[PDB]
């Protein structure tokens, strides 16, 4: 099958910027390539047809170019509504295949997270499980690392996390991490900590509590 | 005016089958190829196959061939994709799309969850504020199936500073999510903060007051 590889995988830009996304096909696909825009939770919206033809109603700032194996989508002057993920696609031969997407995010100034730790509730402990939660609030860029320590012991395999979509007003991200333990394990240890690293922190930030 | 309107969300067990529909309007149905494409949040967009309505022949991605059937009814202007031997990795949003030198028109999508889990409402636990000027508090919404749950604060009166996070799927097969809000510390103490959780599949409606200690 034909692999469609987009570069970059993500891009930060400001309104007014010229943005270029490229797509390399693993085999020649002629001009049989299309481009799409997709926003979180929504179906893709078509932009370019046959490498360079703008679909009816698509704004003139979107243009496509290329043939063979190298294709390019250009936004001449980015608008507020253009922050989204962009995909290329070949329809030259079967199976039709899509690129992996390039996320165009809003550039802002770097912002270190505000870090908060929450112990398990007394209500939950009755159930025989303990969830400890770490919040990293309103940071930028998206890259952050959370490590859990229980009585100074680095934890592995017993946490999960998720990250919000970029905030449409302030351009930040937030991340929530949950460490899950049995009540019996929870009760066996005193100090619960999450250690956070991020470009905006010159050294790691640790928030902790002592059980009880 | 061209519209592609798909059937609603589905929850199926491993090994079973799902049939998603796509009702086309605003054009002569028998004149364009209708394709199916899916998107799972870690295999990107994947093309599944096509059908030319009025003509029984369909074409499939080899990745799906042997367990996928695409059909169309010209009388009802409706196309269908049936996927069988369902596996957890088939958890995805399924789209129909009309073809012309690309896919100019897409259906709204149909979410399909493949899991052996049973419908279950969540437990809701406080994330209590700790002991300079801002405080964070929240609710943990644990152990529910299927998605989604909705969370509001003070019955919709509190919207600023709220983050409700994407759910995570636990090894139990049940989802967990948190919702947090940041507020002035001074408020801990004149204002009441209540998280309102709604899980429709279980008609679970819970209001949890979140307070210090």
């Amino acid at each position: 099958d034909i692999q469609m590889t987009q570069s970059p995988s993500s891009l930060s830009a400001s309104v007014g910027d010229r943005v270029t996304i490229t797509c390399k096909a693993s085999q020649n696909v002629g001009i049989n390539v299309a481009w799409y825009q997709q926003k979180p939770g929504k179906a893709p919206k078509s932009l370019i047809s046959s490498a360079s033809y703008r679909y009816s109603g698509v704004p003139s700032r979107f243009s496509g170019s290329g043939s063979g194996t190298d294709f390019t989508l250009t936004i001449s002057s980015l608008q507020p509504e253009d922050f989204a993920t962009y995909f290329c696609q070949q329809y030259d031969t079967y199976p039709f295949t899509f690129g992996q997407g390039t996320k165009v995010e809003i550039k802002r100034t770097v912002a270190a997270p505000s870090v908060f730790i929450f112990p398990p509730s007394d209500e939950q402990l009755k159930s025989g499980t303990a969830s400890v939660v770490c919040l990293l609030n309103n940071f930028y860029p998206r890259e952050a690392k959370v490590q859990w320590k229980v009585d100074n012991a680095l934890q592995s395999g017993n946490s999960q996390e998720s990250v919000t979509e970029q905030d449409s007003k302030d351009s930040t991200y937030s991340l929530s991490s949950t460490l899950t333990l049995s009540k019996a394990d929870y009760e066996k240890h005193k100090v619960y900590a999450c250690e956070v690293t991020h470009q905006g922190l010159s050294s790691p930030v640790t928030k902790s509590f002592n059980r009880g | 005016q061209v519209q592609l309107v798909q059937s609603g969300a589905e929850v199926k067990k491993p090994g079973s089958s799902v049939k998603v529909s796509c009702k086309a309007s605003g054009y002569t149905f028998t004149t364009y190829y209708l394709h199916w494409v899916r998107q799972a949040p870690g295999q990107g967009l994947e093309w599944m196959g096509w059908i030319y309505p009025g003509n029984v022949h369909a074409q499939y991605n080899e990745k799906f061939k042997g367990r996928v059937t695409i059909t169309a009814d010209k009388s009802t202007s409706t196309a269908y994709m049936e996927l069988s031997s369902l596996r957890s990795e088939d958890t995805a949003v399924y789209y129909c799309a009309r073809s012309w030198e690309g896919f100019p028109y897409w259906g709204q999508g149909t979410t399909v969850t493949v899991s052996s889990a049973s419908t279950k409402g969540p437990s809701v636990f406080p994330l209590a504020p700790s002991s300079g000027g801002t405080a964070a508090l929240g609710c943990l919404v644990k152990d529910y199936f299927p998605e989604p749950v909705t969370v509001s604060w003070n019955s919709g009166a509190l919207t600023s500073g709220v983050h409700t996070f994407p759910a995570v799927l636990q090894s139990s097969g049940l989802y967990s999510l948190s919702s947090v809000v940041t507020v002035p510390s001074s408020s801990l103490g004149t204002q009441t903060y209540i998280c309102n959780v709604n899980h429709k599949p279980s008609n679970t409606k819970v209001d949890k007051k979140v307070e210090p200690k």
